[PDB]
């Protein structure tokens, strides 16, 4: 018995981000979705693109440490110091929260897009299960599952067939 | 009878945890740390040109105390100090200490310009036993330390330079304390000395104060360190009836310089890095770092926090 | 006559941020859903979680308020905590909007996650309305109800009944 | 015939309007406020200890004037300076006033240790009009007025004290400033003073000014307060020949320390708040507040901002 | 031939940012949506809005340029207002980020609601092409094209023609 | 025979990039730049009050050298300086220049308050061949040059003001450093001058220091300016027996006053804008610009940035 995303993910698909599981007469495959896997990635290595660009860079600054206490100069240098290194480490705890935010999202998309994308393609001839899973209603062979996967799945070829089996 | 297309993603075993804005444990596939916390424990010469200063700290050595001598004619985009770095010549404090050492810093450079003064009525070229040089009395190489003629008295100075160059002049001179009233008669014969530094621009003058120090290298008297600067076209002028200690010429200035000084105890190795710490060099391509708020060159921001995982993956659902 | 989210939102609701309300020939009624009311919460004390952790401490500062003027050196503190004073307000006015963006997003999903569950549990049993209500195609009594509630209606049940009253 | 099944979610009569990045009034269920407003109008003794100077400054305290005589050995996390503080000794500029107080403050501790000098050639225990300690003339606490022997001349002073102590040591000394050259010449028969105090690291010398300055409690003449600190190891020598404001020992530096000075007019109450401002205490959870930029301890962010409402449950649609 | 927004944009609609295109036995035409249009609109202006407040006004502040060298208080001046430059730079590139990604956001958003809102005015009388459209499974004049326009198209009257058309 | 109807959204053939998070270069139907690059070339007199001070910088004005007679009596938000400005009078230094300037730019008001001063026993109104106006022999409009009267001796003087207005006051004052020992006994008879101010609250005492500086405007000698303020209620006291230069009277500080300096080479317009630059004015609604660090007034934020281009519209997918 299989299930899609609702339920879990898969340990099982090593080769792709996101992917395609069937059952039918002649057995049952996985395999991965290149453009939904591609796609997602890209937006990670864009803002791993965006973070290791190096905008910091600081030759003569002010003294950081000091050997003898001397009261408001030292005071200031410190405080000034120590409020860059504040607004900073701010910035970082938020950028990465929120750009990890975004990482999720996008890909919570991607997902939900894929299984948008196979329901259109199949039209009247299968049934959303609820489980990240749609039931096809007609004989659908090896070539008719790739069919779905790369695109070409003509569903007026199976519309007569699957309706007949929705419909009694 | 019917067939069965389900759609999926892919997931780990052991997954990774990270922050959002409302969750602080969020499990997902991958993740990527960017808080640098390795350095590598010795400073890499490239591609910063470093000097050590190594017993002479960058004060001493633009004065010219002993142990200083290679330091002569060195450039530098980071100078570093030892802790380690001891005095080896005539006691001394230098009031502003720590804004000189920025000026000289900056500049990046220990070319001294010899001039010639001729100091009309003054023995020249005074020495110590305080300042030795291979075990025999010496002093500052870059400064002349005025007594009294052998002859009668300490004869007026007004010696005057013209900045005839495109660029800015440094000029590094001091003022002698003695300790007894008996060592300023012997010394300059008057009683009272005066030190007199002027340009067009400004002006100091220190009458100089007896009384008793701790003797440090066996010295109860100090001198104290002062410096002028003389744009283009100006000029500076040298005025005492005593207790000058004159200098030997200026450094350049130029004011549109980067380099800097840095205080640590790591060993100059050969590796690479743009980024030098006290604690040592740091080689990342991470944007954040917990090493050192002490940090030269092209470096990571430094950011109190030890870790931050940065999600570059899905949610991680096993089942 | 009854609406859904799609119309407004419901003050009768006082027990749940979401839920259900049905009408069948044994009377109407509405019901709290506890599953999309604690993850929507969930989120909320999460991000109120991370707003009063106090890594904010400061012993000895600097002067911030003078009695003579002085020139430099006082025009330059006024300036460093002026500086300070700004980047934090603006921090805190991005923060607090920024939330309070990702709350409504948040809150949103997750009624129409809660739609969508439905949606799969019902099948071919039920038609979408428009108004955030399902038509239901067969009697439903008060266990019927109950059970799409709880997450145990089996469609295969009523499906034959059900699709006999919506194509004819 | 056909049943109906509904979702909704919840719904007030009454909103709360919140802020995004596009709409300036979004109206939700539930809202909370993350400015803080109120604080206690008392300041907590709880958890930090404070020191009330009452009548004095820290300084004066610290030098002892009259009115200071409680804040001995006191040591505290925030001393309290009020503003109906009033000088009560002998009058006194202090040059890098704040540079001194803030080292003070730092500190956290008026806690003096006494030692014991052998002023050779001099009258010690001086006092003044100026200074009333119930009524009868004083001088501060901590310092000790020299003025010649009843007999000769300021006998020269060459007065030595090693730092044999682990901490760095904070001597406060001064320099008078006398009206008339008649009364330079009745309390120092000389002419003109010289004040000395130098260690190994550094030197300070005073020549004082004689002249007229405004009657303060009925003086013409003036004080000037300085300090020393001498590290272990290094030792401090006072050299005098005039007008020394000979010290009584030192205070100890530690340097690492929090403590700090709070300016406030407000009660000590009994109430609990890590957060002190200059207005009061702060008793809160919310990150922010607009009560004071002085905010001393754990407390919320200053900002400008009097309300940031923070959406707390999802919009508001009532229907 | 006719697509949606699945496929690509409209460079022929100028009156709009959404709209319909449909195809009937009476012609073609393109008529834009003003809801789903002004919804976008009146979130671009509302953060538009949000950026040409100017809390930003400073009289006295510090020499930011010198003629001669000087040492610590210069170090420091120079120190302080490049630190206030680059927070702010950092300020500007993120909220300018961030601003668009939610543009996007909140207009890929209003399209699909739009086309949402069709699914559910035609009920069980069209379906979902895959390219952005609806095929109608009933003869649709220009007054039933205006009918699903502005909001007035009942489908009982069409649910039996367009169902016969579905399953035979 | 089946109709269709289908939802799309506007396009165009010609988009703009803009940045996100992830991408950058997502290319949208519209956009909007929000970095300000333009600025006007003059300064706009509106709605600043701008003050010209042409030939004069700001404390050659307060002391009234010859070029400055104009300014007297200005009023400003915003001083402008000029990088042609020069000085016309006696060479002089300022110790705290900077201090001083910020002090006099910030009270925005050049209105001296003219006071009578009797100074006993010296004459009054001494001019110097530097200081022309018209050609003839003058002196800053602000200060008395003192030297010994045309009898005896520099006749001692004690003269005192107080302040009995409700606001702080300014006074500025100098001190006469001469060339040669005999330059001195010719204008103070005496070998060693002294100035000392002092109000209540501190004081100066400046000893003179003779010596040879390089001439200008033919003069070897230099005028050394110090200033003082004296709070309501309190008084100041010069006390001098040789070299003052002696003041005119005060200014009016308030401290509760916004105004500023500002150093441009541009020349005052006619325009409007609440934001001026040494580059010029800026006329703009952006948030940001990349102009100039110096930025006085209602000024968009300074960045580095050259553009950050801000999408106004959906994604462009013209097909
Ligand atoms: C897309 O999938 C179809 C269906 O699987 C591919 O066409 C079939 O390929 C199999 C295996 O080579 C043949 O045995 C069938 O006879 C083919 N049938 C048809 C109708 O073409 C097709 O090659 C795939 N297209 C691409 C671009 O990969
Ligand atoms: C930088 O952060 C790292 C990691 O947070 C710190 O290293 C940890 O040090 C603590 C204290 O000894 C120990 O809990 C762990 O053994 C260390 N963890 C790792 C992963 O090394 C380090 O102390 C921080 N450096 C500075 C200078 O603060
Ligand atoms: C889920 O709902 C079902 C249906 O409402 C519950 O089972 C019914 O409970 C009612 C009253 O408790 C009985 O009269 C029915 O005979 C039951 N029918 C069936 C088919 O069980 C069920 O208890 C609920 N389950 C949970 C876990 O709450
Ligand atoms: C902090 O903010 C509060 C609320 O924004 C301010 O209190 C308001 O002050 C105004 C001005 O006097 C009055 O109109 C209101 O009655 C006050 N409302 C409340 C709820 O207090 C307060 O002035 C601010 N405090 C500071 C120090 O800025
Ligand atoms: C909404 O659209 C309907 C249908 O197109 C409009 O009503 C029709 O208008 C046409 C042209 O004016 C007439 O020829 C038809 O006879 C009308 N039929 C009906 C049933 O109304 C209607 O006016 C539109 N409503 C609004 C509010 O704009
Ligand atoms: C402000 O930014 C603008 C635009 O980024 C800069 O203007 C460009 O300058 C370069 C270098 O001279 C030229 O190649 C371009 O022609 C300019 N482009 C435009 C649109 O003007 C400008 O240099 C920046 N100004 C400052 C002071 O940094
Ligand atoms: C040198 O000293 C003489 C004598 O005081 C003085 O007149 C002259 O101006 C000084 N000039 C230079 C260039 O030293
Ligand atoms: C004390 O004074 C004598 C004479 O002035 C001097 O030689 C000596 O160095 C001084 N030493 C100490 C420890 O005070
Ligand atoms: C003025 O001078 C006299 C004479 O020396 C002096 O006693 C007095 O203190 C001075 N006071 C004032 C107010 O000028």
């Amino acid at each position: 018995a299989i299930a899609g995303f609702i339920e879990n993910g898969w340990q099982g698909l090593i080769d792709g981000w996101y992917g395609f599981r069937h059952q039918n007469a002649e057995g049952t495959g996985t395999a991965a979705d290149l453009k939904s896997t591609q796609a997602a990635i890209d937006q990670i290595n864009g803002k791993l693109n965006r973070l290791i660009e190096k905008t910091n860079e600081k030759y003569h600054q002010i003294e950081k440490e000091f050997e003898q206490v001397e009261g408001r100069i030292q005071d200031l240098e410190k405080y000034v110091e120590d409020t860059k290194i504040d607004l900073w480490s701010y910035n970082a705890e938020l950028l990465v929260a929120l750009e990890n935010q975004h990482t999720i999202d996008v890909t919570d998309s991607e997902m939900n897009k894929l299984f948008e994308r196979v329901r259109r393609q199949l039209r009247e001839n299968a049934e959303d299960q609820g489980n990240g899973c749609f039931e096809i209603f007609h004989q659908c062979d090896n070539n008719c599952i790739e069919s779905i996967r790369n695109g070409t799945y003509d569903h007026n070829i199976y519309r007569d067939e699957a309706i007949n089996n929705r419909i009694k | 009878g019917n067939p069965i297309i389900c759609l999926g993603h892919h997931a780990v075993e052991n997954g990774t945890s990270v922050k959002t804005l409302t969750d602080n444990h969020v499990e997902v596939v991958s993740a990527k740390e960017l808080v640098e916390t390795n350095h590598t424990d010795e400073l890499c010469p490239s591609p910063l040109k470093l000097v050590d200063g190594q017993d002479c700290d960058l004060i001493n050595g633009a004065l010219g105390s002993p142990g200083c001598d290679r330091l002569q004619d060195t450039t530098w985009d980071v100078f570093i100090e030892r802790p380690t770095a001891v005095d080896t010549c005539y006691p001394f404090d230098v009031p502003d200490y720590q804004s000189l050492r920025s000026i000289l810093a900056s500049s990046g450079s220990l070319e001294f310009i010899a001039e010639q003064f001729t100091w009309n009525g003054v023995k020249v070229d005074g020495s110590s036993s305080a300042c030795l040089r291979g075990g025999r009395n010496s002093f500052f190489s870059r400064l002349n330390w005025l007594t009294k003629a052998t002859n009668g008295n300490y004869g007026p100075i007004n010696v005057t330079k013209e900045n005839t160059g495109s660029y800015v002049r440094l000029y590094l001179w001091g003022v002698h304390h003695p300790s007894s009233d008996n060592e300023q008669t012997d010394l300059y014969k008057v009683a009272t000395g005066r030190v007199t530094v002027s340009t067009r621009s400004d002006q100091i003058s220190i009458v100089p104060n007896i009384g008793s120090r701790p003797r440090v290298r066996n010295q109860s008297g100090r001198i104290s360190i002062y410096w002028t600067l003389v744009n283009p076209g100006d000029s500076i002028i040298f005025n005492s009836i005593g207790n000058l200690i004159a200098p030997r010429g200026h450094y350049k200035i130029s004011k549109s310089t980067k380099s800097t000084v840095l205080k640590s105890d790591k060993r100059i190795g050969s590796c690479t890095s743009p980024c030098l710490t006290d604690k040592g060099s740091i080689q990342s391509d991470k944007p954040f770092q917990n090493v050192s708020r002490i940090a030269i060159g092209n470096c990571p921001k430094y950011v109190k926090q030890g870790s931050l995982m940065l999600a570059t993956g899905m949610r991680n659902i096993p089942g």
